[PDB]
Formats: C-alpha cells, structure tokens, sequence
C-alpha cells in the first residue's frame, strides 16, 4: 500500500527516464509490490545515470 | 464521455477508467488506462487538462460547542487552496473506514484556488470513546498524492 | 429555434417582506431578424399582465434574449401557485409554455454554528471563520457575515448539500486577516429560512 505509492510518486517525477522506462517501471511494480524498496532504487540510479 | 475518477489515477494501487456513453492508437480492452497516460496528457476525446497546480492545506475542525450538548455531532474537514478542482477527502478512525460523511463541491475561493468541507457524523458518544478521527487527502499538489491529518477529542 | 428558462425568485427577496419576489422567463437565440416575440403569463392559468419584459442583444453569437420578469406576491409564492409564462414567435410553430412553483412540503428550520479557525491555522497571514448550518428544509437558504454591524462580504459558501437524514447542511467561509480574528470583538454568521421566527436567526462569535 504505503510503499508502493512514494515509489509511484517519485518513478513518476524522475525526470532522466523516458516514456518506456517510467511505463515499465510502474508496470513491474503494481505487478508485485514486495520489492517497491528495491524498485525505487532501481530507477533512482537509474536516473542519475541518464542526467546531461 | 468522462474522466476517471480522481482517486482512482492519483493512487496506483487502483484502476483509472475513461468512459464513454489513445493518441490516434487503437486498444481493444475496453468493457481503463494507465495512470501516467493522463498525467503527461495524452489525448482519448479527453484529456487531462493541467493548468496551475497548487497544493492544499488540510486542517480538521472539531464539533463546534453548542452542538456538544447533542445527541450527534459533526467533524470537519476543510481543504483549502488546491488546483486543479479534483480531489479526493475520505474518512478515517485510526484504521477503519467511516463512510457517514457527506462533502460539499469544490468552490472557487477569491484567489482562484479551490476550498472543499467534509462533515463526518456521529453519535456524540463515538466524539468522545474513539480516541482518533483522521481526515485524508489525496490532490496532485500533495508530495505522495496523499496527506492525513489527525484530530483527538481532549 | 428559440428556447425559455424559468427561475424562481431570490430567496433573499422572499424572507422579507418590504423586499418584492419576482418570476423571471429568460428566451435565449431568438433571431436577430425576428426579435419580437410575446410572452403573457399566468398564475394559476388566470392570466396576469404586470410582466416586465425587456429585449436585449446578445452580442457575444449576435442572437436576441428577451427577459420577462412578473413580480409576484409572497402569499402566492409560498403557497405553491404555479406560475407560468407562454412564449411565442416567427420561429415557433406553435409557441412554448414553462412552469415554476414552489415546492410546498417538508420544512425544517436550522441549526447555526460558528467554527473558529482550525488551530493550525492561527499561524498565517489569513485565518477562516466557518459558519456550519445544518438540518435544514427545504434547502433554500441565505447566509451573510457581519463583523459587529459592518457588513463583510469576503465571505464564499457551499452549495446546500443533502444531508443523510433528507435534510440540507451549508458551509459559509469568511477569509479574514489574522489581525482582524485577534482585533475585532464580535463577528455573526446571519442566516434567514423560512422555517425560523421571524425568518432570521444571528450567531455571534469571539476570541
Ligand atoms: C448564445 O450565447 C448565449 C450567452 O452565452 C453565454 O454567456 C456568454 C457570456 C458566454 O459565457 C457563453 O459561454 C455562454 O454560453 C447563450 O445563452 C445561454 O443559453 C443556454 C442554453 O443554450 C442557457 O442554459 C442554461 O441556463 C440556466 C443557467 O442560466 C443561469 O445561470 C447562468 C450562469 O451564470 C446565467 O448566464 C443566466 O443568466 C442564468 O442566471 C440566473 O438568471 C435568473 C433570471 O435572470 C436570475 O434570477 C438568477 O439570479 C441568475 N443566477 C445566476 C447564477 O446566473 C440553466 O439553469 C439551464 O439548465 C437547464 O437546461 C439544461 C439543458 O436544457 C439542463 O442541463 C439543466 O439541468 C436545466 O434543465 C432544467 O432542469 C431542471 C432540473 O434540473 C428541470 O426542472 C427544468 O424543467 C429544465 N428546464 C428549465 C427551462 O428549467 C441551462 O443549462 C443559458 O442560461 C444562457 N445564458 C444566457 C446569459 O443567455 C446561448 O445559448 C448561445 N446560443 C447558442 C450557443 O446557440
């Protein structure tokens, strides 16, 4: 529930990922939201990764 | 042809819906959509209209003093100062959900935001035995797109 | 072709009595070309002929609104007379009748509170008086702000909104500086319904 949503919220608002990326990671974390914590992450590098 | 419900995007343990009674691309599911397809503003026609989009201040008011001395009461919870008009109050006794509550319409304030009043009833016994009522939020402008505050009786 | 609308009278209007309700028929897109157009109306089919009607441009889709409003008696109002315009025209074949009438039935008065501000809420610039009426029948009400005998009017309020109990509840937010909560000594929330004495009841409030 709880954890689940702040990621939602912040995959949402990281501004490096593309369309797919986002569509993905929100896709591969409604699908089993055990590993919210580790899908975060994930997309946090992720996107650091991508940033000009 | 409608919106979904503003609940229902804002949380994405739910099902945003687009009825009617994407992006020039066709879908054979119907009977829902993605939750971030509206945000961005795809188009289906509909779309999510954004325009200024400013965060609400949640306080939660208590029955007033005359209406103590009554058989029932009246919590309320006023949102204030929000954008775009869509938003979602609901009710909550630390846990479990109370549902006797009724909520007026989104009105323009002065300064073109938005204020809503939710009134949750109950017998003035309930006021005084449950220990917390929490009013919660869920607008675009809040960080998680939820916030909850809390009132006790004291 | 042309279409009517029908509006009841201002509340205001009708609880009080130096005060004089009115009937109103709107006629919107009538034909720039056809602008005459004649209304005659009826308070309970007898016809009456103290309608005033004026004809108006719309400039904005550049069509006629013709508006007729019959000021009316408050007996004949609050009994639940059905008053009635026809409306007819070039471009009405045959012409087009609307009918409005109070709804005479269940009538409870309200209950009036004043909400001070949430305590959060005494840490702005701004603070937010609530007046909360609730339980009342049928759901036209007024509300108004005074701040002694000044009247305020940075006042905004809810639609009455049913209730669970078949009743309406109303919320009325008086914006105000946070100075003004701590200065002034004695703010009213005003409301008139028809089912209170003298069709007006006054809560008064302090710091
Ligand atoms: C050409 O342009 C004009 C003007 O354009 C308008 O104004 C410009 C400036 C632009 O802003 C533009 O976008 C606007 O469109 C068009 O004129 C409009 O035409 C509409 C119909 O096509 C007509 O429809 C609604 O009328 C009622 C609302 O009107 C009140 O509120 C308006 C909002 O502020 C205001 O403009 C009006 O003046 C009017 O105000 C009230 O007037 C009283 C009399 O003077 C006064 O006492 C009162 O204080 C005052 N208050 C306020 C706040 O203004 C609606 O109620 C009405 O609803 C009915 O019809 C629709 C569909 O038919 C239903 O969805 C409704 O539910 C309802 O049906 C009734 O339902 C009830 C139950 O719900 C039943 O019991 C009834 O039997 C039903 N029928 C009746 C007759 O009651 C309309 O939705 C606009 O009012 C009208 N405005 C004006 C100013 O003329 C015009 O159409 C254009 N032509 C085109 C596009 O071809």
């Amino acid at each position: 529930n709880k954890e689940q949503q702040n990621a939602f919220y912040e995959i949402l608002h990281l501004p490096n990922l593309n369309e797919e990326q986002r569509n993905g990671f929100i896709q591969s974390l409604k699908d089993d939201p055990s590993q919210s914590a580790n899908l975060l992450a994930e997309a946090k590098k992720l996107n650091d990764a991508q940033a000009p | 042809i409608f919106p979904p419900n503003i609940k229902d995007v804002l949380m994405i343990s739910l099902t945003p819906k687009v009825t009617c009674v994407v992006n020039n691309v066709e879908v054979h599911t119907a009977q829902p959509i993605q939750h971030q397809d509206w945000m961005s503003g795809k188009e289906f026609t509909i779309s999510k209209i954004k325009g200024l989009v400013r965060a609400p201040q949640v306080y939660i008011l208590p029955p007033p003093a005359e209406q103590l001395s009554r058989k029932d009461v009246s919590l309320t919870c006023l949102v204030v100062g929000f954008n775009p008009g869509d938003i979602s109050v609901e009710w909550t006794s630390n846990g479990h959900t109370e549902e006797n509550y009724k909520d007026t319409a989104p009105v323009l304030d002065s300064d073109g935001s938005y204020f809503i009043y939710s009134k949750l009833n109950m017998k003035t016994s309930k006021w005084e035995k449950t220990d917390s009522f929490s009013c919660n939020v869920r607008h675009e402008g809040l960080k998680n797109y939820y916030l909850k505050k809390t009132i006790s009786r004291s």
